[PDB]
């Protein structure tokens, strides 16, 4: 593939949304391996067994881990709001809403070959985005 | 005994070398028309590809393309050689591994050259492909449009630009229209030809230059899709009968193969040419 | 009173004829001595020179290089225009003399035949004006426009018969082919040596060191004390015009050295330069009380200078006379660029301005006005790569890209150029294109006006090897790629304006977060403020011009994207370029 | 008994005209053959020639034969018994066989409400500026290689003087327009491709790595047609078919219409040439060829021109036609279309006369002026 400025653009603002990076251009440091996990337990193990992993709160972990779904569904939200309103196109362009789970919105809306291009897209997207700033 | 239409219907990879100074990573770029930016074969490399076949026949090679380039005396060519613009290309499809995509504006493009040309076989084409096209502009009614017109392929998925294929039932494909432009045809707007067919989109391959197991060099090339149509237009003057009847035939045999494009010994750019047959 | 102002010569011509570099080094000194020639009577005759300083130091012979202008305003006393005209004859009638038989590989000559091609092909207009006041600021523009009308007849010989050989009419470019003469033997133990016709023996003196110009690869290659043309010679000369011969043996001479030979021995630089609005600069000399003999000193003191500056380098210079330049260099030799050379040709223009213009200097430092600056445009070829399409290449750099003449040749087609629009022009640029053996070509812009320029001239000194001697800064050659591959973040991190610096050392660090980068911490950080200090001054410079431009109406939007260039993309594309120049200097295949 | 037809050509693909081959001579080619946007009139009365021979089936084919003297004398008074030198400049006839009178070379835009036609001209080089040649004497004079000539005070119509960092006259291309004069750049009419081209090494011969060129190729823009005006004498028809008009053997298309009779081509050429008239100088249309530009300078105060350079390919009536032609071994010197020659007080006649001197070039189509 090749990087998509727009896309970084949109990880920018979701990280910053999401209360990810402080006032500072600062991260907590486990966040980098968070972000380069997701991608690969997307692969190896099913979208939606990773989706609900990472979406887990009240886990075990040194941080947030579900505020890398929260970015990830801002950016799928912002790439949806982006998309071209045309016939005969494949995307959908409805907004995932802030009152649902992903795993649940993956869960009932099914053929999710659009869902499993976007995440990996908006996955690729917050790695690269998350080289601009500093681990704690 | 007229200008004649040909089909070249590449059955591998194809690279014809522009020679131009590249500004990015791919060093060899595939020729490319001036004006409307699609790939297209020189003149000059069809009749020298085609002079190469028929090498052998050292007497139609003299009649039809000329003198060789050390000959004491030189005689002109009779037959006329055009350049090659781009008919369809195939295009990353979901239901089938590809489709032959097609554009409005190739298909006018197409129409103006066979009334420029007067080609052997131009009304009865000319007629079907307007009447055609403009039941497309009918249905499209200014929307970006992809139609396929098997029932079967309803639905299909263009890859490279996420578009999905409708089914006008309306709008009859003949069989000769099937037969120039290809099986599992897709007609799409130009805009979404020009995505697939630019530089970022065409296939870009990495090729390595090794020693005792040490890299020397490396390059990326780029190649126009194994079968892909391109058509060019053949002027023959007025040649002899049985040279040019000889020259139509091995052309036009299903065993005759034609090494157009640089990299010959790797199987690039071997193509079979076709004629315009009657509608 | 009764001044003279005088133009000669189709130079652009002339130098279209040539297609070698000693060709066209001939081209170009035809024309100076065809003015040394024409003005020496008048010098002589010691009257005031209003456009040339020509004192005693520009008529001795610099190193084989031109200082003579083509255009010269002049003091007239009555009886100097039929003394100008019989000198303009007699002075056809020599260099047709010179042209006829001496040791210069031909035939047969008609002087008669020569003088009438020279007559029909020599420009030599010149105008006697009278005027009111004898202040040159004023005669000085006031002929030169006059000269620039002037310049538009047009006069060609009607019949050119060039066949059966010894009925020839087309003489300059025999002149210019065989310029170095016949290489001539007398002897089987000795040196051979070229029969140099009466320009060289009037440019390069007769002083020992004769090595006349023959073929590039010389000063394509001369840092590796090889005596390149006396083998070369000695190998032509075994075996049985000639030029092509010697650039072949030359050619081969410098394969079988592969051990000491580095890739850009087999690359030429073509070296071009103008004064940025010399027009404009003597305006505020005539506003503010300023003589422009001074400007004619360091006009002049920045030739001499430049001329020794490119000769010590290792370069040939073909023409450096008033603010214009040209100059064949090698890329690198004995530890220098070509980018040293242009920085000191221009701390050396600075200088002389410095020098002979303090008074003006001083006026302009307070009024804040733009001072004079050199524009510079360079093309890096093969050797073998048509000398033609690269001297095209090297104007349309200098022109088009480091004058700016692109913007205001569109404007100007288009007839909106106004004044708020000329408010954009940029000067003081340099314009660098370098095109591989493969046609990879790497070009970039850059502005000499600040930090940027040093910084850039720095990081080529910095991380470019020097020849086996002690250690260098070892430069890093997979940052070349990164820069490519994340040029659009660069772009992001770059648009960001509070944590600009911050945010491209983070991307640094992440980005090369392994145990080998530790080394090149200063690369990355040189990298760095180089692309800061680009991106700050293309902001500046470029801006409003992109706003300006793209609120206009009746631009095209083809036309509109060609004027319009985004900072960050060109400060980017300069580092790109920067680090590419560097890797392919330090890279050999070994 | 004179019937004139109007030929149009259409390029029906890139079309490339031949140049000077070399700026030497030897036996040296040029890498980069570059393609004239227009043809000599010798290629369009070759063309007519060749034309003429393949409608009586009168054809130079296969080695070489001396083509039935009776033959001969047929295609003597068919097409000539010489081809188009300079040698003849002052004959008062063509010379040739039933071609009479040619027409420049124009450029014609074709419009979609296909009535009317525009003819393009080159931009005269005085276009948008005034010149007076102030004649107060004693004041100054210019010495054009020691000749005489009043100084060309010269301001834009619109002071200031001439800025030739502004002057691009030599870019535009003009037509006539219902209001003023509308310029054309000659980007937007022509189009131009470089291509790259070499000879595919066959091995076991040949020392042919040194085959490898570059050339270019201009196409005309999508509404731009090529143009010119023949008269044909007495029994003699010309047919629209596919013609070859420059090298790389370049293909047009011929529409061929007769006018009216009774009329006068040059008259017609004139006509439309109207438009550029200025009383005070002399507008070269066609590339113009002076023995002697001595005299010509001296007959005008300024000659605002440039030089095109030309060429013939010399063949007898019954040459080899295959193998290297010959050419005219003296290369001679045009003045270039759209320049401006600014007379003396009077002596127009006189400058005129000595263009209309030369009536074997007008008759082709070159020393046309308006
Ligand atoms: N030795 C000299 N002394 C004074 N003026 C000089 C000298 N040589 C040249 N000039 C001036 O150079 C001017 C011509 O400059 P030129 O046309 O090369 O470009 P420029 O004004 O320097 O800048 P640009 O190319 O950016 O427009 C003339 O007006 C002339 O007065
Ligand atoms: C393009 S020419 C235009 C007019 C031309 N010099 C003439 O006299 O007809 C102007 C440029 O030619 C170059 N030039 C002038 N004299 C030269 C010389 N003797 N040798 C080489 N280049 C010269 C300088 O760059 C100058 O700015
Ligand atoms: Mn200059």
């Amino acid at each position: 593939m090749k990087i998509s400025k727009k896309q970084i653009e949109y990880a920018i603002e979701a990280l910053r949304a999401n209360n990810i990076i402080t006032n500072d251009n600062q991260y907590p440091k486990v966040f980098k391996g968070y972000i380069s996990s997701f991608g690969a337990a997307v692969i190896q193990s099913g979208l939606i067994p990773a989706i609900i992993f990472f979406e887990n709160e009240d886990n075990d972990a040194n941080a947030d881990r579900h505020k890398i779904i929260g970015v990830l569904k801002d950016i799928i939200n912002a790439m949806r709001q982006q998309y071209t309103v045309t016939d005969a196109t494949i995307l959908v362009s409805s907004q995932i809403p802030a009152n649902y789970s992903m795993a649940q919105y993956i869960i009932e809306h099914g053929n999710t070959d659009q869902l499993l291009k976007e995440i990996t897209e908006a996955a690729v997207a917050m790695k690269l985005a998350l080289r601009m700033y500093k681990s704690e | 005994m007229t200008t004649r239409m040909y089909v070249i219907n590449t059955l591998s990879n194809m690279h014809v070398g522009s020679g131009e100074v590249n500004y990015g990573v791919i060093a060899n770029l595939i020729q490319r028309d001036s004006v409307t930016n699609l790939p297209n074969i020189n003149s000059s490399g069809l009749k020298g590809a085609i002079r190469e076949y028929f090498k052998e026949n050292e007497d139609l090679v003299r009649e039809l393309f000329g003198s060789a380039p050390r000959d004491e005396k030189t005689l002109p060519g009779k037959v006329r050689f055009f350049e090659a613009n781009l008919l369809s290309m195939p295009v990353r499809s979901d239901k089938v591994p590809f489709l032959m995509a097609i554009s409005d504006e190739v298909l006018q493009e197409l129409i103006t050259k066979m009334k420029f040309f007067n080609c052997e076989e131009a009304t009865q084409y000319i007629s079907h492909l307007s009447t055609l096209l403009d039941n497309i502009k009918t249905q499209a009614q200014g929307t970006d449009f992809a139609y396929v017109f098997d029932p079967l392929l309803q639905g299909a998925i263009i890859e490279e630009v996420s578009i999905r294929a409708t089914c006008p039932s309306h709008i009859p494909l003949q069989p000769s229209l099937k037969k120039l432009l290809g099986d599992r045809l897709v007609i799409l707007s130009h805009k979404y030809f020009s995505i697939l067919s630019d530089d970022n989109h065409l296939p870009v391959l990495s090729r390595n230059n090794l020693e005792n197991g040490q890299s020397a060099n490396l390059w990326y090339e780029q190649v126009l899709p194994r079968y892909s149509r391109l058509y060019f237009m053949l002027m023959d003057g007025n040649a002899q009968s049985e040279y040019l009847k000889k020259f139509r035939d091995t052309l036009c045999t299903p065993s005759t193969i034609i090494q157009i494009g640089a990299n010959a010994s790797i199987g690039y750019g071997y193509c079979q040419i076709s004629e315009l047959s009657p509608f | 009173m009764k001044y003279i102002a005088i133009t000669l010569g189709p130079i652009t011509r002339t130098i279209e004829m040539a297609e070698s570099t000693k060709e066209l080094w001939a081209a170009s000194y035809f024309f100076s001595y065809l003015a040394k020639k024409i003005v020496e009577p008048f010098v002589k005759k010691n009257r005031t020179f209003q456009l040339p300083l020509i004192n005693e130091e520009m008529q001795k012979p610099h190193c084989g290089a031109g200082l003579f202008p083509d255009r010269y305003i002049f003091k007239s006393e009555p009886g100097d225009l039929e003394l100008l005209k019989q000198h303009s004859d007699q002075v056809l009638i020599e260099i047709a003399g010179h042209i006829a038989s001496p040791s210069l590989p031909g035939t047969a000559k008609d002087v008669s035949q020569i003088y009438h091609y020279l007559k029909s092909y020599i420009k030599i207009y010149f105008i006697e004006r009278t005027l009111e006041s004898d202040d040159p600021h004023v005669v000085i523009p006031a002929c030169e426009k006059y000269l620039n009308i002037i310049e538009n007849q047009e006069t060609f010989p009607e019949q050119e018969e060039t066949m059966i050989s010894h009925q020839k009419s087309d003489f300059l470019k025999f002149l210019i082919t065989n310029v170095n003469g016949k290489i001539y033997r007398k002897d089987k133990n000795s040196i051979p040596r070229f029969t140099g016709s009466f320009l060289t023996r009037d440019a390069f003196g007769d002083m020992n060191g004769e090595r006349l110009f023959e073929s590039i690869l010389e000063i394509s290659a001369s840092e590796l004390n090889i005596n390149i043309q006396q083998k070369a010679l000695e190998v032509i000369t075994a075996n049985e015009k000639y030029s092509d011969q010697i650039w072949d043996a030359e050619e081969i001479i410098l394969n079988d050295n592969k051990a000491q030979l580095r890739p850009y021995h087999k690359y030429i630089a073509i070296i071009k330069s103008d004064g940025d609005s010399m027009g404009e600069t003597i305006k505020s000399m005539g506003a503010y009380n300023i003589p422009i003999t001074q400007l004619s000193k360091a006009l002049l003191s920045f030739n001499i200078e430049s001329i020794n500056e490119i000769v010590a380098y290792g370069g040939k210079p073909i023409f450096i006379g008033g603010d214009d330049l040209l100059c064949f260099a090698p890329v690198c030799c004995n530890g220098n660029n070509v980018f040293n050379l242009v920085e000191k040709l221009s701390t050396c223009f600075d200088q002389c301005i410095n020098q002979h213009l303090q008074q003006y200097i001083n006026a302009c430092s307070e009024a804040q006005r733009p001072l004079p600056s050199l524009s510079f445009g360079i093309s890096i070829t093969y050797h073998k790569y048509p000398m033609f399409e690269a001297l095209h290449t090297t104007d349309y750099l200098l022109e088009m890209v480091a004058k700016d003449n692109l913007f205001k040749y569109t404007l100007s087609n288009k007839n909106i150029l106004n004044e708020n629009m000329k408010r954009f022009i940029l000067k003081n640029k340099l314009a660098f294109s370098l095109q591989k053996h493969s046609g990879q070509i790497y070009h970039t812009a850059m502005s000499k006006k600040g930090k940027s320029y040093v910084k850039f001239n720095m990081l080529l000194q910095k991380y470019i090897l020097k020849n086996k001697d002690q250690e260098s800064e070892k430069f890093l050659s997979s940052v070349i790629q990164m820069i490519r591959a994340h040029a659009e973040i660069l772009q992001i991190i770059l648009q960001n304006e509070d944590k600009r610096t911050e945010m491209l050392k983070n991307y640094f660090d992440n980005n090369f977060n392994e145990s080998c980068h530790l080394g090149y911490t200063g690369l990355f950080e040189d990298i760095q403020t180089l692309l800061c200090l680009r991106y700050q001054e293309n902001i500046q410079d470029y801006q409003n011009r992109n706003e300006i431009i793209q609120q206009n109406t009746i631009l095209t939007s083809d036309e509109k994207e060609i004027l319009i260039v985004s900072p960050a993309m060109d400060a980017i594309h300069t580092i790109f370029t920067a680090l590419q120049f560097i890797h392919f200097i330090n890279y050999n295949k070994d | 008994m004179n019937r004139h037809y109007l030929i149009t050509l259409t390029p029906m693909d890139w079309f490339f005209f031949g140049g000077e081959r070399t700026l030497d001579d030897g036996k040296s080619a040029d890498y980069i053959s570059h393609s004239n946007k227009f043809p000599q009139q010798s290629a369009l009365l070759g063309m007519i020639r060749y034309q003429l021979l393949k409608q009586h089936n009168l054809l130079s084919q296969f080695p070489y034969t001396e083509n039935k003297p009776t033959e001969k004398e047929i295609m003597k008074t068919l097409i000539g018994e010489q081809s188009f030198r300079m040698t003849e400049r002052k004959a008062k006839s063509l010379g040739l066989g039933v071609i009479k009178q040619i027409s420049p070379l124009m450029l014609i835009e074709c419009k979609d409400d296909t009535s009317s036609r525009s003819i393009y001209f080159p931009l005269p080089l005085d276009d948008g500026y005034k010149v007076s040649f102030n004649e107060t004497s004693n004041e100054d004079k210019v010495f054009y290689n020691g000749i005489e000539c009043p100084i060309p005070n010269v301001y834009p119509a619109s002071r200031k003087f001439f800025d030739h960092k502004t002057y691009n006259n030599y870019l535009f291309w003009c037509t006539q327009g219902n209001n003023q004069i509308k310029k054309l750049l000659s980007d937007e009419i022509w189009i131009s491709k470089m291509q790259i081209g070499i000879t595919k090494h066959v091995e076991e011969g040949e020392d042919n790595d040194k085959s490898f060129y570059k050339q270019e190729f201009l196409q005309l823009k999508k509404s731009f047609i090529y143009a010119f005006y023949i008269t044909l004498s007495g029994e003699s028809e010309l047919s629209s078919d596919i013609i070859q008009l420059g090298g790389q053997r370049s293909v047009f298309r011929m529409e061929v219409e007769s006018i009216e009779e009774n009329s006068d081509i040059q008259e017609k050429y004139q006509t439309a040439a109207q438009f550029l008239t200025q009383s005070d100088r002399l507008l070269i249309l066609s590339p113009t060829y002076v023995d002697n530009l001595k005299e010509l300078s001296a007959l005008c105060n300024f000659m605002w021109s440039d030089s095109i350079v030309f060429r013939n390919i010399q063949t007898t009536n019954a040459s080899n036609f295959y193998g290297k032609p010959i050419k005219s071994s003296s290369k001679y010197h045009f003045l270039k279309p759209g320049s401006v020659l600014y007379f003396k007080q009077g002596k127009r006649k006189e400058v005129e006369k000595l263009l209309m001197d030369y009536t074997y070039l007008r008759l082709s189509g070159y020393n046309i002026y308006i």
